[PDB]
């Protein structure tokens, strides 16, 4: 699971149609990608383009601004079923008292 | 492929990393005299002869030229299977082959004997095709300059010709340290160019 | 001994570090 | 209720989602004609069956 | 014995990113935990998250260790002797100037 | 008269009299990007438009590491600024610049 990282400072533009919306499993909301897309990372001299066409995690929006080596999408491609798979238990316990 | 077998006794070889070059040599005492009418290029070591590609004008006359090798020696290291197996293997791996024609077909051994840096024809074995240089004379005096007096720079895999006086040369720890400094400076900035504080620094 | 090989081994400042200006404006010892 | 990591297909999900965005429901307030104050109440609404006057 | 190479503590050198990183992991961990008291996310989307930027942090921390001694100081000690094959292992080295 | 490919060039009348690509050439103190270059970004999304994940906190919170780590390079650099020997994109030198001084 190869996290895509910002190359410079910069504002994100993209066309969100062609994303899915989707939630993330950390609760977040995001863009679920699944055709090969172009984002561009405008900055004050240069423009970059970064993206990975399968399955993936875009947790950006259109227009956003985004600091360096910051997290905008996670790709996601690396999938296969899990002979180890566990189903782990957790158990949520109350912080105060009542009903 | 012209399908006739020619005499390589009658022409030059010129051997190249992928491709063998002939061309005639018309009868001469010493071997400098090339024949630019008829020339074939050959697989490495192969009896198939072929027409190679003409993409500049050929001297139509005999004309004397000096022959040149550009290339890079790959040292390579070579399985030991053996007690005395050799511990390297060294090739030589010509790439470009330089044609300089001397000025005014002198003789090497004339009093005046001068290269004629105006006129260069390169041999490429990639695209196994013979073609024109062009150079940019920066020496002053135009076409009076003494040709006792100049340099020929090839940089650029052999696809920058400057025609410069012999004074202003530099010296090859010159050259090594700029390219270096280049290459150093260009990583250097790609490296910095990641870190959020990129902007608003100063290159000291 | 892999410490003091890799010191004799490493090399020399190529670019920046050897020199803080350009070399266009403007090694030495020669052996036989 | 979907799933995880799952392109959402349910209407009131998508609703929701594009809810997320606070000019989205400046568009749909717009849209629907009623005040913003009038939308801050219209939160506060009883829903289920109403019992007759 | 004639270089006499040796190890300090300034030596032991921190790529130069590891304070954004970390502000901005345990900042979005503080949202979390902000929103999982609101109820917007429960306690394994939590957990997954906490732990999946953390490793992220870590693992990115540890990949961006060995081209900070090369660019910056490639005749660092603890460099010296983590490439040479003498002593030491990345993991060994990330536990010194990482996390 | 002159070939194609005998090209004739006397008279070398190229250099770059501008400040930022005559440092740049000549490797002396000049800033990473072109101010004149410099381009005005558009107003990106507000806080209030972000999703809460990627959200700033309205109150600024308490870190360990809001602080700058004091370090050698930063003191050296403080100390070269002055007398005129480097010159630094402000009054306090960053990070990036650390680094080089670090290399250099």
């Amino acid at each position: 699971a190869e996290h895509v990282r910002a190359p410079s400072n910069g504002k994100i533009k993209f066309n969100e149609d062609l994303v899915h919306p989707t939630r993330t499993r950390h609760g977040h909301p995001a863009f679920l990608c699944s055709i090969d897309l172009y984002v561009t990372i405008e900055s004050e001299d240069i423009l970059h383009n970064v993206n990975i066409p399968p399955k993936s995690l875009l947790l950006v929006q259109n227009d956003q601004y985004v600091e360096s080596e910051q997290v905008i999408a996670e790709i996601r491609a690396g999938i296969s079923t899990l002979n180890f798979k566990e189903k782990v238990r957790k158990h949520i316990y109350s912080d105060s008292d009542g009903e | 492929i012209v399908d006739y077998r020619i005499n390589e006794e009658e022409f030059h070889k010129i051997s190249l990393l992928d491709c063998d070059f002939f061309i005639r040599k018309p009868p001469d005492p010493d071997n400098d005299v090339y024949d630019f009418r008829e020339m074939y290029v050959t697989p490495p070591d192969t009896d198939i002869y072929a027409i190679p590609r003409v993409l500049a004008p050929m001297p139509q006359k005999y004309i004397r030229c000096a022959m040149s090798d550009y290339g890079c020696y790959n040292v390579t290291e070579p399985p030991i299977d053996a007690p005395r197996d050799p511990m390297y293997k060294s090739e030589r791996e010509v790439s470009k082959v330089f044609l300089t024609k001397h000025y005014r077909n002198r003789r090497a051994g004339d009093p005046e004997f001068a290269l004629d840096f105006e006129e260069i024809y390169v041999i490429d074995s990639k695209t196994k095709s013979i073609t024109r240089a062009k150079v940019v004379v920066t020496v002053p005096g135009g076409r009076n300059r003494d040709r006792k007096n100049d340099l020929l720079v090839i940089r650029d895999n052999g696809n920058s010709f400057k025609i410069i006086p012999s004074e202003e040369r530099d010296d090859p720890t010159t050259v090594i340290e700029k390219e270096e400094w280049k290459k150093s400076r260009q990583d250097m900035e790609r490296h910095l160019r990641k870190l959020r504080d990129f902007s608003v620094s100063n290159w000291f | 001994m892999l410490i003091g090989l890799y010191v004799l081994t490493s090399g020399n400042h190529r670019g920046i570090c050897v020199n803080r200006y350009n070399p266009c404006n403007r090694k030495e010892p020669f052996f036989s | 209720n979907e799933g995880e990591e799952v392109a959402l297909q349910s209407p009131e999900a998508i609703e929701a989602f594009k809810m997320l965005s606070p000019n989205y429901r400046k568009k749909k307030i717009s849209d629907m004609g009623i005040t913003e104050d009038e939308y801050y109440a219209k939160q506060f609404e009883i829903k289920g069956e109403i019992p007759e006057p | 014995t004639a270089t006499s190479i040796s190890l300090g503590i300034d030596d032991l050198l921190t790529i130069p990113s590891k304070g954004w990183l970390v502000q901005d992991a345990e900042q979005q961990s503080l949202i979390l935990e902000k929103h999982h008291h609101y109820g917007n996310v429960h306690a394994v989307e939590k957990l997954r998250q906490s732990i999946e930027i953390w490793y992220a942090t870590s693992e990115y921390l540890r990949q961006e260790m060995n081209p900070n001694f090369r660019m910056t100081d490639p005749f660092n000690p603890v460099h010296i002797m983590s490439f040479s094959g003498a002593r030491g292992n990345a993991s060994q080295v990330h536990q010194l100037v990482g996390m | 008269l002159s070939s194609e490919y005998v090209i004739y060039q006397p008279e070398q009348e190229e250099e770059e009299l501008t400040g930022y690509e005559l440092d740049k050439r000549l490797g002396r103190p000049h800033p990473f990007i072109d101010p004149k270059t410099k381009k005005k970004i558009e107003k990106p999304l507000t806080s209030e438009e972000l999703w809460w994940n990627w959200r700033k906190p309205e109150k600024e919170q308490w870190s360990r590491w809001q602080r700058r780590r004091p370090d050698v390079e930063t003191v050296f650099l403080k100390a070269m600024a002055e007398t005129g020997q480097v010159k630094l994109y402000g009054d306090h030198p960053t990070l990036t610049e650390t680094a080089l001084y670090r290399a250099r």
